[PDB]
């Protein structure tokens, strides 16, 4: 029983010591799949614009 | 001239074997011509989330309503034609399907159990019919006061935790449930490592194992897309839920404190303590002369129609307390006497009552494990919870180790100065406010 | 289904037994 | 070991099976009950069943209760119309103490006036608890309507006799009906010689047959309660064979043919012929089963139905018509075989548990003296032919019928209409 690690605002709790990383449910996996889908769609669009030989200029990021 | 110890030694021993898929096949063999073979599944409401709560009850309802191999009438016809009795019970932590049948009919019973567990049709028309039936059964279960007060106890004690959910589930979930949700529940929770095939009576362990290899082998423990349900410890919250309905004739109150898990060794001394507290109903003949002080006072003053002490244990937490039905104007007195008995056991328990409690526990253990159905139930539940069927000799040794010092220690740990969880139903106005109830949990003298 | 109208008891359990009296699927229906 | 049966000279029957189990169960079965009550002492059997813990010559009420509780034992009194059974269950080591308590209760009761007066309220409490389920009252009225004599007496004390049961009546009932020729001491997990010793020790006195009840006479009446309950419980029965007769086995097979109890939870009772026959006519919540009661003098067979008040007539008529169809010869050999299997399995499952085995041994000892092995009982079941089942159905249809109904009863048919 080693002393536990008190997370703080400037010392976040590691994913390894996350009590929720070891309590997984089918819906959590579904949400992870959805997030991966979102990231994949965004990365696809960005790379499509980024590898275009015709493009000349900045790739306007709406998020920025 | 066999002695109790010799009789325990002569008890047939449970043999546990595991199929490669993870199904555990367990058997206790007796000379009886009748056998009870059942599949115990480690699935229940505690493994269900909010939206799919009650799916286990739905699946239990429609499991005997047909399979892909044999349609709905066919399963019932086979079971009745061989004379077998097919029954299922679903709890917050366990779900089981067991068949009482003749020993010569073991192969067919195993086939039917495998078909029910694996190849369940879940047909949509039957789904709608069972939906209607389950809504009606919820309305009926509203009438059963004991079940309601225990559900309230679980809701208030384990609030914010899956254990709070009822086995049947909210009516809204029942009407919103679909075939996809039931299929997903079966796929997620009915897995070979989480299932136990248990039998009792005239069953040969080799034959049972071979039948299991023949039929249950296809069932697999792999989770689709590695979506593995993860067990969650449940927090115990000291709370009070009062459904004040003065129209009801008698008041039901259930008060409990957090208890040990299934595997915790302190269960045995606590069971001895509860046996010391005892149980009373108005129909008991013993009355005033009954050893239990609470029972004696209740009989003398007609305080309560019935009072019983319960030790409900789950994997990591449990509800330890008592449930008593009493008149509207006797609730406060009965609560006072119950808490007084709790504190007396905690502080000044004596050897004689400890011996009485141990003897009562021994008799309950030996008497309950009588017949193929209870023996098979104990085998399955013990494999699921303890990971092993604790032999009666081990139970006797653990009971014998209990002494007054042990009872005082464990009762002080679990009952003294601990916030209780209280659920009340009916004319419960005289039920003391929670501050008074908590104050009763400790003695200013001690 | 005799449904012997049993009474809960300890140290005195009065049980009275009648003959098959149905009440089999009333909850189901 | 094997069951050992001994008929003592005083007429007592002692049976013991050493199961080598942790728990030992000893039961004294006495041929007394509501049947042997006359009109004057009605309900005495009920209070006698309740008065199992009252002060005895050997021990006081306090000693009996405290000792039985201290060893963790249980003392139970089980009463039928023709039988009363006193049983003690505990660990084998402490069986002697509970045996002494049991024989003190059975053979030397004191029935002190104050204790009986105190216990008289338990008569009403028990009656109310038992009558919560409508089945109890319906069957009480069914027995009252069917027979004009001994078997009509209720298992529960009549309301007018609640406070009127006297200690003298209890003493008279015990002396004249608790007798050695009427008793059988059945033990599980106890050696035969020990049981024999205890039987000589206490059960030597009060020998002889004792007072004999009159033969039950069929009355063919109807009792309709009109209690206003939503569902209507109605039972229509006709006289049948006494227990331990060929026609009795035929009637049991007929009961299983028609449908006795569902085997699959929340099922449709597909094998049960009555259930389907009613179900096709009535789509409302309903229930139906075959009522087979066998006693030493005579028996009753018939149909018990629970249905919506409005549809009670349809359900009763459909069940009666299905029995009529069986009587006319529309009975398949396969149905008979399936019913035989169900009955044999039911017998085996009943004798599986210790309580069931003790009860069966006691019932056989009291009714027939000797103990018949389960194999012979199964052979008797097999011996029943389809023609016997048809003849049993014909006897039920043709015979005069008695009916008890409880509920709204607005549409419940009278016996003449059926």
């Amino acid at each position: 029983s080693f002393p536990k690690y008190k997370p703080s605002r400037l010392a976040t709790l590691p994913a390894t010591l996350d009590p929720a990383e070891y309590d997984i449910s089918p819906e959590t996996r579904k949400a992870q799949a959805e997030r991966l889908a979102i990231r994949s769609r965004l990365k696809r669009e960005y790379l499509l614009q980024y590898n275009d030989p015709n493009r000349l200029g900045v790739i306007e990021d709406p998020a920025l | 001239t066999a002695t109790y110890a010799q009789a325990l030694q002569s008890v047939p021993e449970t043999q546990v074997s595991q199929l490669d898929n993870g199904l555990r096949v367990a058997s206790e063999q007796s000379s009886q011509p009748t056998c009870t073979v059942g599949v115990w599944i480690d699935a229940g409401s505690r493994y269900e989330n909010e939206k799919n709560n009650g799916a286990g009850y739905f699946v239990e309802h429609l499991a005997f309503k047909g399979t892909k191999n044999r349609p709905g009438s066919a399963l019932e016809k086979e079971v009745e034609s061989m004379g077998a009795h097919l029954n299922a019970y679903s709890t917050r932590e366990h779900t089981a399907y067991y068949i009482k049948a003749l020993s010569k009919d073991l192969p067919k019973a195993v086939e039917l159990l495998a078909d029910i567990v694996q190849n369940c049709s879940l047909e949509d028309s039957q789904i709608e019919k069972e939906r209607d039936v389950i809504l009606q059964e919820l309305q009926e279960n509203d009438s059963s006061m004991r079940d309601v007060v225990f559900d309230y106890l679980h809701a208030t004690a384990f609030q914010g935790t899956p254990l709070a959910q009822s086995v049947e589930g909210p009516s809204e979930n029942v009407r919103k449930l679909s075939r996809a949700d039931l299929t997903e529940y079966v796929s997620q929770h009915y897995k070979a490592p989480r299932m136990v095939l248990a039998a009792a009576g005239g069953v040969e362990h080799r034959q049972l194992l071979d039948l299991a290899q023949k039929h249950f082998s296809s069932l697999s423990g792999t989770y689709v897309e590695d979506a593995v349900p993860a067990f969650t410890p449940c927090r115990f919250t000291g709370s009070e839920i009062r459904h004040r309905d003065d129209a009801l004739p008698l008041a039901h109150v259930a008060i409990a404190v957090e208890g040990p898990g299934w595997a915790n060794p302190d269960n045995v001394p606590l069971q001895v303590a509860n046996a010391i507290i005892g149980h009373y109903d108005s129909t008991y003949g013993g009355g005033t002369h009954m050893s239990s002080t609470l029972a004696s006072v209740a009989a003398t003053r007609k305080l309560c129609q019935s009072f019983q002490t319960f030790n409900i244990c789950y994997a990591e937490t449990g509800l330890l307390g008592a449930h008593f039905v009493c008149d509207n104007m006797s609730i406060d007195d009965m609560m006072f006497f119950l808490q007084g008995q709790w504190m007396r056991l905690c502080t000044s328990a004596t050897e004689s009552e400890v011996v009485r409690g141990k003897n009562i526990l021994r008799n309950a253990l030996v008497s309950h494990l009588d017949g193929t159905t209870p023996v098979c139930e104990d085998i399955g539940r013990s494999l699921l919870t303890y990971g092993r069927r604790i032999p009666l000799a081990e139970w006797e040794s653990r009971i014998a180790e209990v002494d007054a010092s042990v009872v005082r220690e464990v009762c002080s740990k679990y009952f003294y100065d601990q916030c209780p969880a209280v659920a009340g139903l009916g004319p419960i106005e005289q039920l003391p406010d929670y501050n008074r109830i908590r104050s009763g949990m400790f003695w200013l003298r001690f | 289904g005799p449904f012997c109208a049993g009474v809960v008891g300890h140290a005195a359990l009065p049980a009275t037994s009648e003959s098959p009296v149905l009440d089999a699927k009333r909850s189901f229906l | 070991q094997d069951l050992e049966f001994t008929r003592l000279p005083n007429g007592l029957v002692i049976a013991s099976l050493e199961n080598y189990a942790p728990a030992s169960r000893i039961g004294l079965f006495i041929k007394a009950g509501s049947r042997y009550e006359d009109s004057n002492n009605l309900g005495t059997s009920h209070l006698l069943r309740l008065a199992s813990s009252l002060t005895t010559k050997g021990a006081s009420s306090f000693k009996i209760t405290r000792g039985i509780e201290a060893v963790g034992g249980k003392l139970s009194v089980t009463s039928t119309r023709e039988s009363m059974a006193y049983t003690v269950e505990c660990l084998r080591d402490d069986i002697e103490i509970l045996m002494e308590f049991l024989l003190n209760v059975t053979a030397a009761p004191e029935f002190r006036r104050w204790e009986v007066a105190a216990l008289q309220s338990q008569l009403r409490i028990d009656k109310a608890v038992a009558f919560q389920n409508p089945q109890a009252q319906v069957l009480e009225n069914l027995h009252a309507a069917a027979y004009r004599n001994a078997l009509a007496n209720s298992l529960y004390c009549p309301d007018y006799r609640i406070g009127k049961v006297t200690p003298d009546q209890l003493h008279y009932y015990v002396q004249n009906h608790f007798t050695s020729a009427r008793m059988a001491l059945i033990g599980l997990g106890v050696s035969h010689p020990v049981l024999k010793q205890v039987a000589e020790r206490f059960l030597n006195m009060r020998g002889g047959l004792g007072l004999s009840g009159a033969k039950a006479k069929y009355r063919g009446g109807e009792i309709r309660d009109q209690n206003g309950d939503s569902l209507v419980h109605a039972a229509l029965v006709a006289e049948s064979a006494a227990t331990g007769s060929a026609e009795a086995n035929a009637f049991s097979v007929l009961q299983h043919v028609l449908g006795a109890g569902p085997h699959v939870k929340r099922g449709s009772n597909a094998t049960s012929s009555l259930y389907q026959a009613v179900a096709k006519g009535v789509h409302q919540p309903f229930d139906v089963s075959a009522f087979n009661a066998s006693y030493s003098d005579s028996g009753l067979f018939g149909i018990y139905t629970i249905s919506q008040a409005a549809s009670a007539g349809d359900v009763i008529k459909s069940a009666y018509d299905q029995v009529k169809t069986i009587a006319q010869g529309n009975l398949s050999n396969t149905d008979v075989q399936a019913a035989k299997n169900k009955l044999k399995a039911g017998y085996l499952m009943s004798v599986e548990s210790s309580e069931g085995f003790l009860d069966e041994v006691g019932s056989q000892a009291l009714v027939a003296g000797s103990y018949v092995q389960p194999s012979t009982v199964l052979q008797q079941i097999d011996s029943v032919a389809d023609a016997d089942v048809i003849n049993a159905a014909k006897k039920f249809v043709s015979g005069r019928k008695s009916m008890a109904a409880s509920g709204n009863l607005g549409h419940t048919p009278f016996v003449d209409e059926l």
